[PDB]
């Protein structure tokens, strides 16, 4: 679709990943996370979600799992796809993202995820509420 | 008037207190008196200046002290001030309205459609400079935008003029605050004086502040002149300018775009 | 607005009705209308309503006076005098008075019986119970009042022990323990009573209101909460509100939420705070909306109607708000048309298409000025909050139904409208849609029109230009860039978003008569400064020596003292 490669170059992605590995010393962490999700394709969104986001899930670093803006950018990456339908990506985001995040780490994620859920997922509000309720 | 008299050839044992006692409280009221001493020795050179408020009392003191006994010698209290081509220019005053005040930094905005809010009107006038309040009168289709800097008000008027807000052209001018407008309305209902008051200054010099500079958000500051040292907070207090300011502003504008794409704020 | 002038007019009407010495039915109707206007415009405290209730009770209007007692109790919770007047009244009544005298008293038992000045209400209830031959009800009323910390606790206990000669010491140990607990509670509250009673004095200052003593009593009641802090905190909040304070109401709401109270009394307190406090607050309304959004998971039947009533009450008083329309649209998309992921996708797609068709029909009916009273969405859409409905329609159309030509047709249809051509989220949603596509021609058409015809706020324009400088440098090349450069308006998408940051208007490409030469040295005040037409300040003397220079041509030499000021502040705001 005449889409040229942006930040995901071999001389560019390594420089981004060398900065994102500090997690407390280098500011401008969420700026890249909001600016690495501006491609909106079928294979490029999969490429971005495979290189960094699946790797953050695999390592399980504390800073990105604690911040809810990371998961907000990750949900914004999938939800604005131009090839998928609505039901498949909605089932994807509800079923295979929200049970993956930690329940005790949701104290800083819920003020950032509640705005996204009130934004785009109106009927999925009470489902997310019953998952993060006060009693087991 | 502040008439000045120059006493000369005084004795060595005559301080400023004796000259102030001999000048003031003798059929006059001397406002100030200072004997010009040495720069590094501390001893008086025998000369002194006495500045009074009225010229007639200073003239009477100079006529009465011409030859008086001052610490064993003469006083010589003749006047110092009061056909060349070169004279200093003298001017009158514009009687201190809200147009001719250089410290007047609040802009009167009008021509609104009675539809814009206060946060949106803050968002119109936010990047021009730091701001203190954005309150508007109700039912009057106008408002008040007070900055801290005067160059920020110049930039706001030079940019925002002719800008239609909500399909209604704007009218930008000067104006007073709300309390001064209430005082002018209370003095204009009886029409006695209707006098205004000048806006207070900044107690200049101010080395740390840089005009037309905004900041929304430990601090190890080097206080270097190329960067910014101090700034006014956005409501309000005084903040030390950190290094992570453009990062916080970028995160804030990305959050503003994300919350404005959905409709959580209109500003 | 002037409550003193209304009180003086009501007193003058009462003095005229007293000096007329007759019926004066027209004057009585005018006084009743003035009292109703004063009750609707002001708080209508019991001290000013006591004379109105005495005038209504003397005019044989007890059916109207019994209805006013509930309004006087709801207006002032700490009005023990109005409760005593209501308990003294309704005695010469019909056969339901035995069901009415206690029910009007026991309802005061949970509202004003927790105060230190409630010694007369219990004595009035005991005197009302003394008329009947029920000794057990009087013994229960004496046992209930002896367990509470009142002023005359020991005298009331001695009266209950000396009056009931047949039931004096039936249960001595429990009554003695209750009296000891009441004496301990009175000795604990005596410090706050001495701090409040020795400072309450009308001197037109902060001592008459006693905000410090009320805050100390509220802090002491929040600290010693030994299973009775609810009624004591309610009495303290009523005494602090009787002596509009949003901070004390917020502290009382936080103390009620922290004590794990029921949602019904909390919703009633929220409704009483929304009714009794004046408007233009915008501090407790968003907290009540957030509490409703949090408690929608517990109940869905009453909470949706409560949120609809709150939106109807908030949109009638704040018409220029935009977050309330978003909250109403989110509640309508969550509660009315709900579809989980476990259901069939055909029903979910039909529900999304029905919601999109309902939003499109509501927008088309609001554009065509056609209202429907059966639908609340026809009423709740305002001209300020219509663009956010258009944004929700575009979002539901493009991000769910997945159609591009239909979305561009909505974009071409709803861009020429008068009301929504200068709105933030519509053009920002169009910008995000054109960012999602790979094209850049519509992006340059947007940012070139961003200061010419699309009038947006300056912060929003700076955010759009900075985001375009972020996005365009990471998703474009020189081959696309060099073809986009035109010389008619010197448009270059790398440098043009930088120069357009300061000023909203910016042209890309007779000087002495413009509006910039006149107000150069000083802004706001215009003046026509004198200049020289044939100025030789630019030509060097190596060229001026070639020929003799002509005479200087003069202009504006008749305005060296004349200056004019476009005084808008006096003419448009002072002199109207």
């Amino acid at each position: 679709d005449s889409q040229s490669n942006g930040l995901l170059n071999k001389e560019l992605f390594d420089k981004v990943w060398k900065r994102l590995s500090c997690k407390e010393k280098k500011s401008g962490q969420e700026i890249l996370l909001n600016n690495l999700v501006q491609f909106y394709s079928k294979d490029t969104v999969e490429f971005v979600e495979k290189n960094i986001f699946q790797k953050i899930i695999e390592f399980g670093w504390e800073y990105y799992l604690q911040n809810g803006m990371f998961w907000n950018c990750y949900c914004r990456l999938i939800y604005f796809d131009t090839s998928r339908s609505y039901l498949d990506k909605r089932q994807y985001i509800v079923r295979k993202i929200w049970p993956q995040i930690d329940k005790k780490f949701a104290q800083s994620v819920l003020p950032s995820l509640t705005e996204f859920c009130e934004s785009y997922f109106p009927e999925e509000m009470d489902t997310l509420e019953e998952m993060f309720t006060e009693e087991p | 008037n502040n008439c000045s008299i120059f006493v000369g050839d005084l004795a060595p044992n005559v301080t400023e207190s004796q000259l102030f006692e001999l000048f003031i409280n003798r059929y006059a009221s001397t406002s100030h008196a200072k004997i010009v001493h040495d720069q590094v020795t501390g001893m008086s050179k025998g000369y002194g200046f006495v500045k009074f408020t009225n010229s007639d009392e200073q003239q009477l003191a100079l006529s009465e002290m011409q030859g008086v006994f001052l610490n064993g010698r003469a006083i010589k209290v003749g006047p110092t001030s009061g056909m060349s081509q070169f004279i200093y220019p003298v001017q009158q005053q514009p009687s201190l309205n809200h147009f001719t005040d250089p410290n007047n930094t609040t802009v009167f905005i009008g021509g609104l459609s009675s539809l814009v809010t206060e946060d949106e009107l803050r968002a119109y006038f936010q990047p021009f400079g730091t701001i203190v309040y954005v309150k508007i009168p109700v039912g009057k289709c106008c408002g008040f935008v007070q900055y801290v800097d005067r160059l920020s008000a110049e930039a706001a008027i030079a940019g925002m003029q002719g800008f239609p807000i909500a399909n209604s052209r704007v009218r930008l001018s000067w104006g007073r605050s709300a309390k001064q407008t209430a005082l002018l309305q209370q003095a204009m209902l009886s029409n006695s004086l209707q006098v205004q008051q000048q806006q207070p200054g900044l107690q200049q010099p101010n080395y740390g502040y840089i005009p037309s500079s905004t900041c929304e958000a430990n601090v190890s500051s080097t206080m270097l002149p190329g960067c910014q040292i101090l700034n006014y907070s956005n409501p309000q207090q005084v903040i030390m300018q950190g290094s992570e300011a453009v990062v916080n502003s970028t995160n804030a504008m990305l959050n503003r775009l994300e919350q404005g794409s959905n409709g959580f704020m209109f500003a | 607005a002037l409550r003193g002038l209304d009180t003086q007019f009501l007193q003058d009407n009462t003095a005229l009705v007293q000096a007329y010495r007759g019926l004066d039915w027209s004057d009585i109707s005018s006084l009743t209308q003035m009292v109703d206007v004063i009750e609707q415009t002001v708080v209508k405290y019991g001290n000013p309503n006591d004379s109105i209730k005495l005038a209504l009770e003397t005019i044989l209007w007890q059916i109207l006076r019994k209805y006013p007692l509930l309004f006087g109790f709801w207006k002032r919770f700490a009005t023990i005098e109005y409760q005593l007047f209501g308990l003294k009244k309704s005695i010469a009544v019909l056969a339901t008075s035995v069901k009415w005298f206690p029910t009007s008293l026991e309802l005061w038992c949970d509202y004003l019986n927790v105060l230190c000045v409630n010694n007369p209400n219990e004595t009035d209830f005991i005197r009302n119970n003394f008329e009947i031959a029920k000794d057990l009800i009087g013994k229960q009323f004496l046992s209930h009042p002896f367990w509470d910390k009142f002023i005359e606790f020991e005298v009331g206990q001695k009266n209950w022990h000396n009056v009931q000669r047949i039931y004096e010491y039936i249960i001595e140990v429990p009554l003695h323990q209750y009296a000891r607990f009441f004496t301990s509670y009175k000795k604990f509250l005596n410090e706050k009573n001495l701090k409040t009673t020795r400072n309450i004095d009308i001197v037109l200052r902060k001592t008459q209101t006693t905000v410090n003593e009320i805050w100390q009593f509220e802090s002491k009641i929040k600290q010693p909460f030994f299973n009775l802090g609810q009624v004591l905190n309610d009495d303290l909040e009523n005494w602090s509100r009787y002596l509009y304070h949003e901070n004390t109401w917020m502290m009382y709401i936080k103390w009620l939420t922290k004590k794990n109270i029921s949602d019904e009394v909390v919703v009633d307190i929220y409704q009483k705070a929304n009714t009794f406090l004046p408007l233009d607050f915008k501090t407790l309304r968003y907290d009540f909306l957030r509490f409703l959004k949090r408690k929608y998971r517990s109940n869905n039947t009453l909470f949706n109607n409560i949120f609809n009533e709150t939106v109807s009450r908030y949109l009638k008083i704040w018409p220029n708000d935009i977050l309330l329309m978003t909250e109403y649209l989110c509640m309508l998309k969550r509660h009315s048309f709900k579809n989980s992921l476990d259901q069939s996708p055909k029903e979910i797609l039909e529900k999304q298409t029905s919601f999109t068709k309902i939003l499109e029909t509501s927008i088309t009916n609001y554009i065509n000025n056609q209202i429907d009273a059966k639908v609340h969405l026809q009423t709740l859409i305002n001209d300020k909050n219509l663009s956010i409905v258009v944004v929700e329609l575009i979002k539901t159309t493009w991000l769910v139904l997945k159609n591009n030509m239909q979305t561009r047709k909505y974009f071409n249809l709803y861009q020429k409208n008068i009301l929504i051509k200068n709105s933030v989220p519509f053009w920002l949603t169009y910008y995000k849609f054109e960012k999602s596509n790979v094209n850049f021609t519509k992006l340059n058409k947007f940012i070139r029109e961003l200061g010419v015809e699309i009038y947006l706020p300056t912060t929003v324009m700076n955010d759009i230009l900075t985001d375009y400088k972020t996005f365009y440098l990471t998703h474009s090349n020189i081959v696309t860039y060099e073809s986009s450069i035109i010389d008619s308006n010197t448009f270059d998408p790398i440098l043009y978003p930088e120069l357009k940051m300061s000023n909203p208007k910016y042209d890309p490409v007779d000087w002495h008569k413009k509006t910039e030469w006149k107000e150069a040295g000083h802004i706001g005040i215009t003046t026509e400064r004198p200049q020289i037409s044939n100025s030789i300040i630019e030509c060097n003397s190596g060229t001026l020596i070639q020929k003799p220079i002509s005479l200087p041509n003069f202009r504006n030499l008749e305005k060296i003292n004349q200056v004019k000021i476009n005084d808008l502040y006096t003419e448009e705001f002072l002199k109207e």
